[PDB]
RNA sequence: GCAGUCGGCAGAGCGAGAAAGAGAGUGGCGCGGACGCUACGCCGCGACGAGUAGGAGGGCCGCUGCGGUGAGCCUUGAAGCCUAGGGCGCGGGC
RNA sequence: CGGCGGCGAUGUCGGCUACCCACCCGACCCGUCUUGAAACACGGACCAAGGAGUCUAACACGUGCGCGAGUCGGGGGCUACGAAAGCCGCCGUGGCGCAAUGAAGGUGAAGGCCGGCGGCGCGCCGCCGGCCGAGGUGGGAUCCCGAGGCCUUCCAGUCCGCCGAGGGCGCACCACCGGCCCGUCUCGCCCGCCGCGCCGGGGAGGUGGAGCACGAGCGCACGUGUUAGGACCCGAA
RNA sequence: GCGGGGGACCGCCCCCCGGCCGGCGACCGGCCGCCGCCGGGCGCAUUUCCACCGCGGCGGUGCGCCGCGACCGGCUCCGG
RNA sequence: AGUUCAAGAGGGCGUGAAACCGUUAAGAGGUAAACGGGUGGGGUCCGCGCAGUCCGCCCGGAGGAUUCAACCCGGCGGCGCGGUCCGGCCGUGCCGGCGGGGCGGAUCUCCCGCUCCC
RNA sequence: AAGACCCACUCCCCGGCGCCGGGGGGCCCAAGUCCUUCUGAUCGAGGCCCAGCCCGUGGACGGUGUGAGGCCGGUAGCGGCCCCCGGCGCGCCGGGCCCGGGUCUUCCCGGAGUCGGGUUGCUUGGGAAUGCAGCCCAAAGCGGGUGGUAAACU
């Protein structure tokens, strides 16, 4: 934690070095898509073979 | 160019959205309180949002507050403002084309004389 | 030749990133696993042992 | 990586890749910068107008570091001195305004570009711009010069 | 999180098989032997896991908990099942069903108790 | 991310001693396989000795 | 032959510059060479310092850097005059000696004279015979806490004068900063013709009355 | 098109010519339910397919060597080579 | 198909392919230069092994990564693999970027409103104060508001979600109009003082510029293209 | 007067607390409840579970090889 | 005949390809051979083919098994904050301070050294 | 530099000599040929309990009838021993050297067929001549050289 640092301290052995920046910060998926407020602002699923 | 976008009149409470990178200007005094959604964001323009009291969401926060992207001002960087499109356009040697040449150093005997001046031959 | 370029300069900030990227991905399990390591019975992955 | 050139698609293709009416020869042009004035004189003006030619005055021992003067804006001026450097001078009421010496942050000239935000200052600089200082002037300030 | 994982490894795990134009996980807790996302058994907060017994006779099954995630050695817990075929496939459905338990791998352990169960069963 | 849980630190016989270490805020940086390869891919042709 | 729009560019190759090629792949083990003489040289002068002697306080001529003081060949002979040290026992008491340099303005030879007198201030001095010591030597307390310094012997830093925030003054809000810029630089662009003018115009208008 | 595998915490809809809600409130026994989804995946419709020079994409095509990996193979027989044997792939090849 | 038949253990069943043979139709020998090759154009008797777009530098553009008005330690220094990797920040010297223009001397990137005073004859032509303040027009992905409405006996009656006439703010970008900076030209009146000068500054209108007009660069890697190098390989007199 | 030391301020960080709030699904314990599984008892055979048999039915998949028929549907070429 | 694991490694000898040649076997043969498409015939082997498939449920038939359900004990696991059960830990959360510290700042201001002055 | 006036220490080095505490070379230093088994040969395969065969600061490598941490040489180790050659300290004899800083006064001081000029030729980024050389001319001393445009005055 003083090598590299936390996010709200930088790098105490290091000149000036912060820890890198998540560029998503959930990155469960499936949990941010079956959470219920994506679902309400879905449409309907068209889950149907329309086969020639 | 955030702030100004922001600023305009109907667009209170409400998220910036950039699908790139939020960069720092030095060359401004006051940041107001701004609700912003980028992939990047960098380090002093992080610290001046914060501590203007403002949130920095990411594009997986946006998806659960907004899930259509309702009260979003979606916003770009100038797409022409890297310097090859000083290069691009007509070719710099024929009339008005304010067109930046490829050189290797400026100067006065760097690309200076002949299609340049009236009195080196011609002037274009 | 002997003046090919052997080597390459990587970016500080870069070498410290994937220095970063390698710590965090030795603490997740699936990912050492799929490493290949025999950790089915290791009592927790960060495992640090005292400074005896 | 050799193997992710244009070279390993074209084994197999007898040419590789140059035609087989107008072959891959040596130098069918001229080397380097070859007819510039007389076959490649179409691209010389249409792309590098002026390359030819002889303009201005020589000077034949030329110091880079005798004409050094490296510029700065006044939208960035502030950057020099830290933020509580104005946000102190932004509070007070004595009127104390802050300097900032130019010099000392590396620039030796003060053009004028940007707005200077509305409190006192006083800037040291070898020179100045005439637009630099009417807006230290107006904003309320002082353009002090330096040797 | 597991999906993280997941686009680490979905093509640089060392249980990764790609021979002869099919695919194979070898990974412990895999049912059906299958790289997906679905089936992997180690990038998931909760695995079903189906294998033969330490013994020769028996179904042991094996479910991942929820605490310890990081902990390898208290994280799995293993129940064999020694009975007949119709009660081994009931206590497979009754732990992957009542508890809710990662519930779309039901089958995919309930044929992977019939077969191995049927590898147990003799040959003449 | 942000949740950083209490490590066990280990002892010479290996069961857990009562000391414990907050997770170093390294462990959550963003893990990024194509960074991570792109770092080896360019530092480990840096020991390389010529040949010619 | 150039194509479309692109850079004109002179390569200076056109010689035999495949014979001299200078690799570096002996760069580590030059540098690797380069630090055991360093510590072997540390090693040899034990409590001498292993930089080397004091350098003197110099400004950087030339105008882009003469903001920027940084370390001299040797203090001058003035400069050890003044501060009272044979320019003989200095090379050996560990200072930098350039009978060259000049000076030209007072305030740069003060402050390598006060160096000097801070650095004769730190010197821990070893008696010439082990068994004997003699008159200037340093007591045996400094002698058993000498120790052998690194990197520069007091290095040389910028100091910025910080200048406090002032009520500025009317004289200072009516001087007109680019005026005199503009004005000074037409008075030394005139000063020689204007003379010659006003001495011409001068002494050719005493024809009137000679 | 598909994250909707939304299951005794169940109710299994969304091809249907016609903008939008299978909305919610309040006054007037037997323990069951195929497959899927390497999302760089899978599925469905429709149209199309000449090619020199040339350009681009995909190669679970091939060689050598390096870094990881396969608790890989191997003197109960590796590489190589031969083969009227069995095959796979549009093919490179295996 | 919730229809059937026949043949089977030492002579038969199947094996599209795989070896040989038979027959019908098709079918001139490849590579190359060429408008045109099977050519009475050249190279090739056969087989094995070797055998030709590489590397360095520069530039351009595209793409990937990191940081971003900055970026970069490459040179130096400190502490088996490791000649690696880590660190240095009072090692950012320096490079490129943040400013251009002129041959150069040089100069160098918005302004308007209000209070006070035919000097002239800034009603016009400067400075004292305060305030507001970085342009506009058209198009413009997105987004905002909502006249009304999306049924389950029927009147209300609320909340949520959805749709929506119309009206908005308008990203990037394009086109146009203004504006600002340097060169140069024309016209014309003033303003300044340490030295009132062959001084210094300003305005209006055009016009030349690789500019400004609220940045986008730097480093690294990959790919193509153009070069300088033996430069895809072999070849002179 | 210079340079340096001391102090204050400001910002950020770390640690004690006092209080809300959020998460424990990158990160828990204790008891209580409901469920499921494992083991050990009791239960004792119109239940359960094994293995065989019928040329058994039901539903799926295929017949060893060589064949034929039937109707359905699509595209066609004709004819009365 | 002998050595050797092996002369199927015999002193230019590991492996021993192709071109080319000898012999054996089989097939063929007057439009030079060779090839593409389509069959047919004969061989070489292969399928270790040659009375041909099991799987799930139910019915019947005899057989076997100390066997099912339900209740008791113990262990393990999963899951309303059990509205507002008890306690911890963590926060790219915040507020409070009779708080106790590090770092930084071009934010301001008691002692020492040093330089002129009697 | 010398004189006068003050201030201030007697220790540097040579030639010999004896005594005290890095370099070459030589010789060495852990532990399986344990029990079965494959083989032409094993260094392969299995096993070695309750010390999970043994050593491990040694699991580099090579050799040995495939494949070896433990068979051998080696490897590791601020591991050992014996010579040799230095370097480094103290001590003795002889010899040398019998030395300075400050203040004031009085004296003194410089490299010529060289610089420089012209011309020629070569060279340089050096452009009315950067350097060099030949030839011709040919110095001065408050002088000379340089101060990237030839020349005069300052
Ligand atoms: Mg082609
Ligand atoms: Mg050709
Ligand atoms: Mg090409
Ligand atoms: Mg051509
Ligand atoms: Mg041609
Ligand atoms: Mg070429
Ligand atoms: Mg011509
Ligand atoms: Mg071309
Ligand atoms: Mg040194
Ligand atoms: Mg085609
Ligand atoms: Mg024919
Ligand atoms: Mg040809
Ligand atoms: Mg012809
Ligand atoms: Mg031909
Ligand atoms: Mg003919
Ligand atoms: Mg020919
Ligand atoms: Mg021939
Ligand atoms: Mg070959
Ligand atoms: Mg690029
Ligand atoms: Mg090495
Ligand atoms: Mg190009
Ligand atoms: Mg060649
Ligand atoms: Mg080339
Ligand atoms: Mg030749
Ligand atoms: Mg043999
Ligand atoms: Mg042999
Ligand atoms: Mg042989
Ligand atoms: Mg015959
Ligand atoms: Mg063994
Ligand atoms: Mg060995
Ligand atoms: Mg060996
Ligand atoms: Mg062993
Ligand atoms: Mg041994
Ligand atoms: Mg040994
Ligand atoms: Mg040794
Ligand atoms: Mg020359
Ligand atoms: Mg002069
Ligand atoms: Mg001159």
């Amino acid at each position: 934690d003083d090598l590299y640092g936390t996010w709200r301290k930088a790098a105490s052995l290091k000149s000036n070095y912060n820890l890198p920046m998540h560029k998503m910060l959930n990155t469960d998926l499936s949990r941010i898509l079956k959470s219920p407020e994506i679902q309400r602002a879905l449409r309907a699923p068209r889950k149907k073979i329309h086969r020639r | 160019r955030m702030i100004r976008k922001m600023k305009l009149p109907g667009r209170e409470n409400k998220t910036a959205v950039v699908v790139g990178t939020v960069t720092d200007d030095v060359r401004v005094q006051e940041v107001p309180k701004l609700k912003v959604c980028a992939l990047r964001v960098t380090s002093r323009a992080r610290s001046r949002i914060l501590k203007a009291g403002g949130k920095i969401l990411t594009f997986d926060q946006l998806a659960l507050d907004s899930p259509k992207g309702r009260g979003t001002v979606l916003l770009s960087g100038p797409r022409k403002g890297r310097e090859v499109y000083r290069h691009f356009g007509k070719a710099p040697g024929t009339p008005h084309s304010h067109t930046k040449p490829y050189v290797r150093s400026k100067g006065r005997k760097f690309e200076r004389a002949r299609g340049r001046r009236a009195s080196r031959g011609y002037k274009n | 030749k002997t003046w090919r370029r052997w080597h390459r300069r990587v970016n500080t900030t870069q070498k410290r990133y994937a220095i970063c990227s390698a710590l965090a991905a030795s603490a997740l399990p699936a990912l050492v696993m799929s490493k290949g390591h025999r950790i089915e019975e290791v009592p927790e992955l960060p495992l640090v042992v005292e400074d005896k | 990586p050799s193997r992710l050139r244009k070279t390993r698609k074209l084994r197999g293709h007898v040419s590789h890749g140059h035609g087989r009416i107008g072959k891959h020869r040596k130098h069918p042009g001229g080397r380097g910068n070859a007819g510039g004035m007389h076959h490649h004189r179409i691209n010389f003006d249409k792309y590098h107008p002026g390359y030819f030619g002889k303009v201005g005055m020589r000077h034949y021992h030329l110091k880079r570091n005798q004409s050094f003067c490296p510029t700065v804006n006044l939208d960035k001026l502030w950057t020099l001195v830290s933020e509580q450097t104005r946000v102190n001078a932004a509070k007070n009421k004595t009127g104390a305004a802050p300097i900032i010496d130019v010099v000392r942050s590396g620039y030796y000239k003060v053009l004028g570009k940007g707005k200077l935000p509305k409190q006192p200052v006083i800037v040291k600089a070898k020179f100045f711009s005439r637009r630099a200082e009417e807006k230290i002037k107006g904003v309320g300030g002082a353009c002090v010069l330096v040797a | 999180s597991a999906h993280l994982q997941w686009m680490v490894v979905r093509n640089c795990s060392s249980f990764l098989i790609k021979r002869n134009k099919q695919t194979y996980s070898t990974e412990p807790n895999n049912l059906k032997a299958r790289n997906s996302f679905r089936y992997n058994g180690l990038i998931h907060r909760k695995t079903v896991g189906v294998e033969p017994a330490a013994d020769g006779k028996g179904v042991v099954v094996v479910m991942k908990r929820r605490s310890g995630q990081r902990k390898p050695a208290t994280s799995y817990v293993r129940t064999t099942i020694n009975k007949n075929a119709r009660a081994t496939l009931s206590s497979i459905r009754h732990m992957i069903r009542k508890n809710k338990y990662h519930p779309d791998l039901r089958m995919a352990a309930i044929r992977r108790a019939s077969a191995i169960l049927r590898s147990q069963k003799p040959v003449m | 991310a942000c949740a950083r849980p209490l490590i066990s630190v280990y002892s010479e016989k290996g069961e857990s001693s009562g000391k414990n270490v907050t997770l170093p805020a390294v462990f959550k940086a963003p893990i990024r396989p194509d960074i991570v390869n792109f770092v080896h891919t360019n530092l480990r042709k840096n020991n390389r000795q010529p040949y010619a | 032959a150039p194509s479309r729009n692109g850079m004109i560019l002179k390569p200076h190759f056109h010689k035999d510059w495949q014979r001299r090629v200078a690799t570096w792949f002996n760069q580590p083990a030059r540098k690797i060479r380069r630090r055991k003489a360093r510590q072997a040289r540390a090693r040899r002068i034990a409590p001498r310092p292993a930089a080397g002697p004091i350098r003197p306080i110099v400004r950087c001529p030339t105008v882009r850097y003469h903001t920027k003081v940084r370390a001299g060949r040797g203090f001058s002979l003035e400069e050890l005059r003044v501060a009272g040290i044979h320019k003989k026992v200095a090379r050996t008491i560990g200072i930098s000696v350039d009978p060259r340099r000049r000076n030209k303005s007072t305030e740069s030879l003060q402050a390598n004279v006060q160096r000097l007198k801070e650095y004769r201030s730190k010197l821990v001095l070893f008696p010439r015979k082990p068994s004997a010591p003699k008159k200037g030597d340093s007591s045996a307390e400094e002698l058993k806490l000498a120790t052998q310094l690194t990197g520069p012997v007091m290095p040389i830093r910028n100091v910025f004068k910080k200048e406090k925030a002032r009520v500025i003054t009317e004289e200072e809000k009516n001087f007109k900063a680019f005026a005199s810029l503009r004005m000074a630089r037409a008075n030394a662009r005139l000063f020689g013709i204007r003379a010659k003018r006003a001495k011409e115009a001068a002494e050719q208008d005493v024809e009137k009355k000679k």
